[PDB]
């Protein structure tokens, strides 16, 4: 047992600020990537 | 006990000039940047290098005057005084465009001075070194700008000139050879700036309307002590407040003031990002479907052609004076102008 | 013009109109006369 | 020094002036103090226009906005504007600096030797804001000083010379105006207009018998009003809609001026009746229909069909029809066809511009007027340079009504932001949280959590 | 009282001052300069 | 189009209507400390 | 031997207006005016 | 096609905001 | 009564999201612009902005991607005329002539500042002090300076901004080919107001975080170190003084939070609030410094400076910019 | 329009992976106590 | 090969929509305990 294990969070908060993040960068760079 | 440790008990006394080690690095750069590109727009023409006035000396404002770029035939020549360009000879140096090196690259090692003075200060106040990582933010946009895109590009000369109008040039040269406000890296430029300026004013807003009232006097500021405890204005308040409104609202202080510090500098990284593109010429420039639909269909008009038509007026009636050694000659009949005007 | 025999006064006519700025600059100097208390 | 520091006042010395609020000796010599700036302003201002004034050159490219305002009131102008005469101009300017030396004379004295409170020395000229019956007798005498001063410009239009008329047969020139416009139909039909383009609001209106009046209205409306306010206390509902504090006040002022200035703006840039374009210059409408105009002049000369040509896009090159169906000058000047002139109403029949007159009776003056307007169009930059941005450095011009526009502008928006500033603080204040939130009776600690 | 005169920050002020002054008689003949 | 105007002059005039008296409505009192 | 510091202040800030109000003059007068 | 994909990409935007007002975590005042 | 009902409801704190009376305008009338503007982004048909019956279509459905795409101004031929749905002859029409944009930007424009009076409201509902409308009537007066003032003094609401990025973009770059903007002090203040409050922002963000007491392990991140509702200052505001004192000299730190946070909201509100009146002011013509052949040898040759290169790229723009739209020499509007 | 066809692939997995990724953190941090 | 290009996509979302659902429920029941 490796005793350098610890948990991961994100909390709900966060998920929704990364949701925000990705859509809204992908909301920008679609335009491109179709060109 | 050794003369280092004595030299650095020196540098790192208390005084109110604070000078430390990187002092050593940043005050004469800094110094020789600013004053250099004071003597300049003072006393130094650009009349050899791109045919214009940038001088008081000269005749220009405050607007007006700039330390232009070195003549394209210099190529990426570092144009050192002692150099084969200018051979010693300083009246011959300032006429090339010696100062625009010097001021370049004295204020490149200025500004890792500065970020060197951050984490020393930082580290002997007993704090963590989040203003140098934020000024990595303004380091890059400046190595992005005034170095890694004129260095992409054929010489020095279309590197940003240091004045306000050649600045200005710069951003419409931008405009009409990159169209770089259709590139997406400046897109999160724009936002992480104005963001950042928005969070500015309504932080700063918020906190002197939930003050808490902690003076009889009617001007507020007095009822503020730097030794207290207590919070001086009402996060709860504050939060109930940016709820109702607007139905998200910070609740935790060090997000909110970490979240300031992340949305400018992730702004100015994607900008020199875009710049760093722009410098080989890999432009956000056109849109192939819109351009393939417009050339087969007459009537498809969009803002983006419109812009595309700005862009080409803006390349043709710029290029003749603002690259001159090209020696454009375009005659009236070629220039493209719209009906009458 | 200004009427002929207001001539000989045409320079002190030409720095009347600044007047009402100096007013705010006198409040300040007034300020700074009682330390801005 | 009573009041006169922070710790006795509160207030900080950037918001000294605040320190006044109950002090009505010392806040009258303020006011009067400053009206005499103002009256100050506008003697010395006229003077300096008047020193530098070439009465031949046209008033617009002069950098002139006073000499317009008496010029229209019809002192010292002829027919189409020419000065006849610079006296009343140098009589306006120096009783206005005089009467400031009155006005800073008595400013002074009850700043700083005048009581510091007015309540003691009289019941009359004491006042506390508190009084809504003191402070509705203040406002009904103020009221009857503006209705007399209404009836005084309406007593200059009627009785002592009139006004410039622009719309004169025969050209602009100064004319005594017997028929003012009575009927209430036609004057709140001014004030019941839309503000959107080809209505205009009041900003539309287009002759003195109008404007003269509007005012004998507005002067009657206004003694009434004051007696109204000094014979009645405020109602119930009014005692329960405002706050009742010298800030409030002065925010309930805020926003009117505010309001004011973007309308005295919007005058300015738009309406060529009380700002005749002899002495203001053309308006930007005016300019473009004056190019359309120049350049149907000149290729009709040239021998061309200004009815049948067309242009790049298919529209007429010279002459459109608007999209209610009117004969309108076409090109970009086709968002400007609402414009209405004294040199462009002679061309005008009942389906807009008559292509007849526009081929047998063009006038020689017409075209000068034409080409006088098309080349002092209200453009130029910072530095007094005329033109679109892209011109070079020959022209000295920018037309008073951008300065005046501009400068209004400015004026009301900040006058926008400082009502919401004492509106709110007036409002905190009378609540009692001006200062900060109270840490032992936090309002939202009492409140239920919103989820 | 016994305050020094030659500091680092008199260092730091002249730098910045003694330029800047002759720099501003400089710039004051250049207004009267014609072509 | 004559009925539509008719329903957007009830509905702003309905709207405004709401917020003149709502604001003549004793808006002064409706505050947390005093009144 | 104590200069007030608001007469200083005062001198150095018309000292800094007139060499301004001289920039203007040259703005308008010699080089850089387009006459 | 691609008009599809911009629409998609903006309603969920949408629909993040309102689980974002309305689902959010509770500010829980200690 | 059903009155003193609804006004409990209507002002009630207690609401999720308050209303308040400027909230029962600014609900239904942001709606409206909102729902208007997705349904006209998407699907409109293309709008004869310039009124020379050449349509630009702004819209998904006809051909455009995200930054491409925009709601297109009424038409030219329109002007500063009030142009609802009612006053045109059908649908086709009202469409056809760029109705959308004026729906939009009027019903949105009223809903802006019912948001700023909805702010004071709910701040005076609260006990705050009741400033921050202020703060937002910098962007909103830049609102209404690029949609309602600009077109106000150019006589057409066909030269307000466009609703759309690369609109967006053709407003900028015709502004500075027809009033030289980027001369203009106005907007250089401006340009001073967003640049430093982007530098302050990251300024006072890095200053607290830099300063923050340790409440937590290495393992954890730091920010739940701070607890929401705690009476105690979650960072050492001397430490930060201290560091941001020595970086430059101890008179340029602020030591009170108070003023410091002053100057947070002063600076880019004044900043922004100088740029939209620099909008405005150009709106009636006015504009930004003209210092073309400004700089002249003793012969009279004209000796270009940067401001002649700036107007180089003016003038491409201007000769290029509505090119079907100017049947005359000037550009009078 | 004649876009480019990869673009709806790259667009999708630009959503797809980071958002799910996050929705994974989301969950098994829900699922601790 | 003249394929169909949705056909990229589908087998994309085909693979990747349900995987990492179960994905998710996986790895929520490893945060459990
Ligand atoms: C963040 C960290 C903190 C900031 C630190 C800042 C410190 C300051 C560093 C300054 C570096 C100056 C480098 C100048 C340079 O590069 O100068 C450029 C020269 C190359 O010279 C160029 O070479 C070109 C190519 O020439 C060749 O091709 C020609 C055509 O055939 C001819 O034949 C010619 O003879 C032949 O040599 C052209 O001639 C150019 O005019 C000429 O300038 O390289 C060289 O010195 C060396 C090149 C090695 C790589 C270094 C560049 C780093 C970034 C590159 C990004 C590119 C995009
Ligand atoms: C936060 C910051 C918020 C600050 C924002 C403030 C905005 C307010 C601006 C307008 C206020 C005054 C309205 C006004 O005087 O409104 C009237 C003005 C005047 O409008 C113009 O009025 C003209 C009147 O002139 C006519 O009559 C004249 C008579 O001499 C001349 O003959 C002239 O040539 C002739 O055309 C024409 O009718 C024009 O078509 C018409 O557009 O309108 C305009 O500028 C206004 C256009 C509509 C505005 C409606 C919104 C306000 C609620
Ligand atoms: C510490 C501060 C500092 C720093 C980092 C720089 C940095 C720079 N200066 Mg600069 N400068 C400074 C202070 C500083 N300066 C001061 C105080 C002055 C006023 C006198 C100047 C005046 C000045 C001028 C006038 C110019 C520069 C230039 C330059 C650039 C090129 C220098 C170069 O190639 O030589 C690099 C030299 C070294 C790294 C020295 C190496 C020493 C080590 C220890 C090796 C040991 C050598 C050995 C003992 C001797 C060998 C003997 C024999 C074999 C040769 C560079 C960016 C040039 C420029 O900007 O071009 C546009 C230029 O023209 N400087
Ligand atoms: C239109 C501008 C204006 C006016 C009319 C006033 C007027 C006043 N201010 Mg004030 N103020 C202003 C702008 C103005 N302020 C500005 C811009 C600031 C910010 C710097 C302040 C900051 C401020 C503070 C901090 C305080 C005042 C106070 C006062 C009042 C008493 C002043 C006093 O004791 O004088 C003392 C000053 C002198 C004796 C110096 C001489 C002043 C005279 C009037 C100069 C006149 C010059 C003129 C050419 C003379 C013409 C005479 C001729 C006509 C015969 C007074 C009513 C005070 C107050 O509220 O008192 C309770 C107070 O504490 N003000
Ligand atoms: C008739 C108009 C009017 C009146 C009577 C008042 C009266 C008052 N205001 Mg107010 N205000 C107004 C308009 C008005 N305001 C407008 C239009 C705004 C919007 C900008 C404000 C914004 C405002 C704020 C933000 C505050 C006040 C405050 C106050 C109080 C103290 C003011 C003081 O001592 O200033 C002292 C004067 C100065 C410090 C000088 C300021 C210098 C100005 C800003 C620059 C002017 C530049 C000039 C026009 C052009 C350049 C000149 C050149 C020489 C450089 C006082 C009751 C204070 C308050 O609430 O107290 C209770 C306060 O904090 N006002
Ligand atoms: C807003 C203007 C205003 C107001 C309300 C007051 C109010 C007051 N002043 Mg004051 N004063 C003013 C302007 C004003 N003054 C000016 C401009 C000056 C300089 C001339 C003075 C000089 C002055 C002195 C020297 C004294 C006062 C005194 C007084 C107090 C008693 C006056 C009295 O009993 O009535 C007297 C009423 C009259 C004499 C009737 C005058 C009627 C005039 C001449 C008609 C003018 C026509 C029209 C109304 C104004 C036209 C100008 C307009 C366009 C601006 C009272 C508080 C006295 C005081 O405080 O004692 C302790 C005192 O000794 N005042
Ligand atoms: C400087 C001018 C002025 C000022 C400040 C006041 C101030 C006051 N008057 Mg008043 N009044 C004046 C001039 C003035 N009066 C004049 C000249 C007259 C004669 C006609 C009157 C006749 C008068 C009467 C008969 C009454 C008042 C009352 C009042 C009080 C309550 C005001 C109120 O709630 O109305 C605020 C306005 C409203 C409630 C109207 C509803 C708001 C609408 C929707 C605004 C629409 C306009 C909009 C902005 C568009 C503009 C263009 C429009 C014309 C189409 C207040 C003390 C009342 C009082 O208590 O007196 C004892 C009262 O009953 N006044
Ligand atoms: C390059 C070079 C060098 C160097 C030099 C130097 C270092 C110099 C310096 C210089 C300087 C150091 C100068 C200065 C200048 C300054 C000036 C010229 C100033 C001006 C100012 C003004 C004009 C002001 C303004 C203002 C503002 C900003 C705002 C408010 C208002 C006022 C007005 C106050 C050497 C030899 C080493 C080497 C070789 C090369
Ligand atoms: C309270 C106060 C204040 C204020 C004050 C004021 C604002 C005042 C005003 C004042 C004024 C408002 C004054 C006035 C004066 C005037 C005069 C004294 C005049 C005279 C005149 C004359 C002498 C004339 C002459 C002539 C003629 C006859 C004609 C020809 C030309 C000539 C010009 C030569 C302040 C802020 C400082 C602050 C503190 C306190
Ligand atoms: C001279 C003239 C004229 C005439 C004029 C007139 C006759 C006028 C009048 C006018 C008027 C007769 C006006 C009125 C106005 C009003 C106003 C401006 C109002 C205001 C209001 C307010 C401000 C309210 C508020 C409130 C609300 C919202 C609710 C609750 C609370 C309170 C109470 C706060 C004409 C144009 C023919 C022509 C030219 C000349
Ligand atoms: C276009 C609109 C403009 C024209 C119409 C307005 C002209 C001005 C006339 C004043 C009318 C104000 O009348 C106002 O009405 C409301 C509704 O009954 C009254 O009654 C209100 O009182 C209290 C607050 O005090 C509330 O809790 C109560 O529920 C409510 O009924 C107000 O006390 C009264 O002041
Ligand atoms: O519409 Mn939009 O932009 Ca104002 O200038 Mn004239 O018009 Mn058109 O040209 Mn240039
Ligand atoms: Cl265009
Ligand atoms: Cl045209
Ligand atoms: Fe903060």
């Amino acid at each position: 047992p490796n005793p350098n294990r610890q948990p991961v969070e994100l909390n709900r908060t966060s998920l929704y600020l990364g949701l925000l993040l990705i859509l809204v960068l992908a909301l920008l760079f679609s335009s491109y990537f179709f060109n | 006990r050794g003369w280092f440790d004595i030299l650095d008990d020196w540098l790192k006394r208390d005084r109110f000039v604070f000078v430390g080690w990187s002092g050593i690095l940043l005050f004469p750069c800094a110094y020789l940047a600013l004053g250099g590109w004071l003597t300049g727009t003072t006393f130094v023409t650009s009349w050899y290098t791109h045919g214009l006035a940038s001088s008081y000396l000269e005749g220009c404002n405050f607007l007006t005057v700039a330390v232009s770029t070195p003549a394209n035939s210099m190529g990426h020549s570092l144009l050192l005084l002692w150099g084969p360009e200018a051979q010693g000879d300083f009246t011959r140096w300032c006429q090339l465009g010696g100062l625009w090196t010097f001021i370049a690259l004295h204020g490149a090692f200025g500004l890792i001075g500065f970020m060197l003075r951050q984490f020393e200060i930082a580290r002997l106040v007993g704090v963590r070194p989040y203003n140098a990582i934020a000024f990595s933010a303004p380091i890059a946009v400046f190595v992005s700008v005034f170095l890694i895109y004129p260095l992409g590009q054929s010489s020095w000369f279309f590197a940003p000139s240091f004045g306000v109008a050649a600045i200005f040039r710069f951003l419409l040269f931008f405009q009409g050879f990159h169209n770089w406000t259709l590139n997406p890296f400046h897109m999160m430029g724009v936002a992480g700036v104005l963001g950042g300026a928005l969070l500015c004013a309504i932080h700063g807003a918020t906190v002197e309307n939930t003050l808490f009232q902690d003076g009889e006097g009617a001007s507020t500021f007095r009822a503020f002590n730097p030794t207290q405890a207590e919070e001086t204005y009402s996060m709860v308040t504050a939060n109930r407040f940016w709820s109702q409104i607007f139905g998200i609202a910070f609740s935790n202080k060090r997000w909110l003031h970490f979240f300031m510090l992340f949305v400018p500098v992730t702004g100015l990284w994607m900008s020199a990002i875009g710049v760093v593109g722009l410098a080989l010429n890999l432009r956000s420039y056109d849109f192939i479907s819109q351009e393939i639909r417009a050339a087969e269909d007459p009537e498809f008009e969009t803002f983006y052609t419109k812009n595309l038509l700005l862009n080409e007026g803006i390349r043709a009636w710029m290029a003749p004076q603002d690259q001159p050694h090209e020696n454009f000659v375009f005659p009236e009949e070629v220039l493209p102008r719209g009906n009458a005007l | 013009k200004l009427p002929e025999a207001y001539a000989i006064f045409d320079p002190l006519v030409d720095v009347l109109p600044v007047i009402p700025v100096l007013f705010l600059a006198l409040a300040f100097v007034w300020q700074a006369a009682v330390g801005f208390r | 020094a009573t009041n006169r520091d922070q710790e006795s006042s509160g207030f900080a010395w950037w918001a000294g002036n605040a320190r006044l609020i109950n002090l009505s000796g010392k806040l009258l010599g303020a006011h009067v103090a400053h009206a005499g700036l103002i009256v100050f302003w506008a003697g010395a201002m006229t003077l300096f226009e008047l020193a530098h004034f070439i009465p031949e050159k046209p008033m617009y490219e002069q950098g002139l906005i006073l000499i317009p305002h008496i010029a229209t009131l019809g002192w010292g102008v002829g027919p189409g504007g020419e000065v006849v005469d610079t006296f009343p101009f140098f009589v306006v300017g120096v009783v206005h600096l005089i009467s400031s030396a009155v006005l800073g004379f008595g400013g002074v004295y009850h700043a700083i030797r005048g009581p510091e409170t007015l309540e003691e020395y009289s019941s009359f000229f004491g006042y506390d804001w508190k009084d809504k019956n003191k402070m509705t007798t203040i406002l009904g005498f103020h009221l009857i000083v503006l209705g007399i001063g209404a009836l005084l410009l309406v007593a200059k239009a009627m009785f002592f010379g009139g006004l410039y008329d622009t719309w004169a047969p025969g050209g602009g020139d100064v004319r005594v105006i017997t028929n003012p416009t009575l009927d209430p139909r036609v004057i709140f039909g001014y004030l019941l207009k839309s503000p959107f383009g080809g209505e205009g609001w009041i900003v539309s209106v287009n002759n003195l018998e109008d404007v003269v009046g509007g005012h004998i209205w507005i002067g009657l409306i206004c003694i009434a009003g004051g007696i109204w306010h000094i014979l009645t206390t405020p109602f119930g509902w009014a005692r329960r809609a405002f706050i009742w504090s010298g800030e409030a006040y002065l925010s309930y002022s805020l926003g009117a001026l505010s309001m004011m200035g973007f309308i005295a703006t919007c005058f300015v840039w738009f309406n060529n009746t009380v700002y005749p374009s002899e002495f203001y210059g053309p308006t930007g409408p005016e300019a473009s229909q004056a190019q359309a105009m120049t350049f149907l002049i000149r290729d009709q000369k040239l021998g061309a069909n200004v009815g049948s040509a067309q242009g790049p896009t298919g529209l007429g090159k010279y002459l459109m029809r608007s999209p209610t169906g009117e004969i309108i000058f076409g090109g970009e000047t086709m968002r400007f066809w609402d414009f209405r002139g004294p040199w462009l109403e002679p061309l005008r029949g009942p389906n807009g511009l008559d292509l007849n007159k526009i081929k047998n009776d063009i006038q020689p003056w017409q075209e000068r007027r034409a080409a006088e307007y098309m080349t002092h169009a209200p453009l130029g930059s910072l530095n007094s340079v005329g033109g679109v941005a892209t011109e070079i450095n020959s022209v000295n011009f920018v037309s008073p009504r951008s300065w005046l526009a501009t400068s209004h502008f400015v004026l009301a928006f900040f006058f926008l932001v400082g009502h919401l500033w004492h509106a709110g603080r007036a409002r905190a204040a009378a609540a009692g949280f001006e200062k900060g939130i109270d840490r032992e009776s936090e309002p939202v600690l009492s409140m239920p959590s919103l989820d | 009282v016994s305050y020094p005169i030659f500091t680092v920050r008199w260092v730091a002020v002249h730098t910045l001052a003694v330029p800047t002054i002759f720099f501003l008689g400089a710039i004051a003949a250049m207004q009267f300069i014609q072509r | 189009m004559e009925t539509l105007k008719i329903t957007v002059y009830i509905v702003v005039t309905f709207f405004v209507l709401l917020f003149v008296f709502g604001f003549l409505s004793g808006d002064p009192a409706r505050n947390p400390k005093r009144k | 031997g104590r200069i007030p510091l608001w007469i200083v202040a005062t001198v150095a800030g018309m000292g800094v207006i007139v060499i301004v109000g001289l920039f203007f003059y040259g703005a308008y007068a010699g080089l850089g005016s387009s006459l | 096609m691609e008009t599809i994909t911009y629409v998609f990409i903006f309603a969920c935007i949408i629909a993040l905001f309102f689980f974002a007002i309305f689902f959010r975590e509770p500010p829980r005042i200690t | 009564n059903l009155w003193e009902r609804f006004c409990n409801w209507v002002t009630s704190t207690d609401n999720r999201l308050y209303v308040g009376w400027f909230g029962v305008i600014m609900i239904p009338t942001l709606l409206a612009a909102t729902i208007c503007f997705v349904i006209a982004f998407i699907a409109a048909p293309p709008v004869d902005i310039d009124g020379i019956r050449e349509p630009v279509s702004g819209s998904l459905l006809y051909g455009n991607n995200i930054i491409t795409g925009a709601v297109v101004p009424s038409s030219n031929a329109i002007g500063l005329h009030f142009y609802p749905i009612w006053e045109a002859a059908s649908l086709d029409e009202w469409l056809y002539n760029g109705g959308p944009y004026q729906l939009i930007i009027f019903h949105f424009l009223l809903g802006a500042s019912c948001y700023m009076g909805r702010q004071w409201e709910l701040s005076y509902r609260l006990g705050m002090r009741p400033w921050i409308c202020v703060a937002y009537s910098a962007p909103l007066a830049s609102a209404f300076a690029v949609f309602l003032i600009y077109p106000i003094g150019q006589g057409s609401f066909s030269d307000g901004m466009p609703l759309g990025i690369s609109g967006t973009f053709n407003f900028m770059i015709v502004f500075q080919a027809e009033h030289n903007i980027l001369m203009h002090p106005f907007h250089q203040l401006g340009v001073a107001g967003v640049f430093g409050g982007a530098l302050f922002c990251a300024m006072h963000g890095s200053l607290v975080t830099s300063s923050l007491i340790r409440e937590t392990t290495e393992t954890e991140s730091a920010n739940y170190g701070y607890k929401f509702g705690q009476e105690e200052e979650t960072y050492n505001i001397v430490a930060a003084h201290g560091y941001f004192g020595r970086l430059i000299f101890q008179y340029a730190s602020f030591n009170n939070s108070r003023s410091l946070h002053f100057f947070l909201a002063a600076w880019p509100v004044v900043g922004v609030w100088f740029t939209a009146l620099g909008i405005s002011t150009m709106a009636f013509n006015l504009n930004g410094f003209n210092f073309n052949h400004s700089v002249i040898d003793a012969k009279g040759n004209v000796i270009n400076t940067w401001a002649d290169i700036i107007n180089r790229a003016n003038l491409g723009m201007e000769v290029m910019h509505e090119r079907n739209a100017h049947n005359f020499p000037l550009d009078l509007a | 329009m004649e876009v480019n066809q990869l673009g709806l692939i790259a667009t999708a997995l630009f959503v797809l992976v980071p958002s799910v990724f996050l929705i994974i953190l989301y969950v098994q941090t829900e699922s601790q106590q």
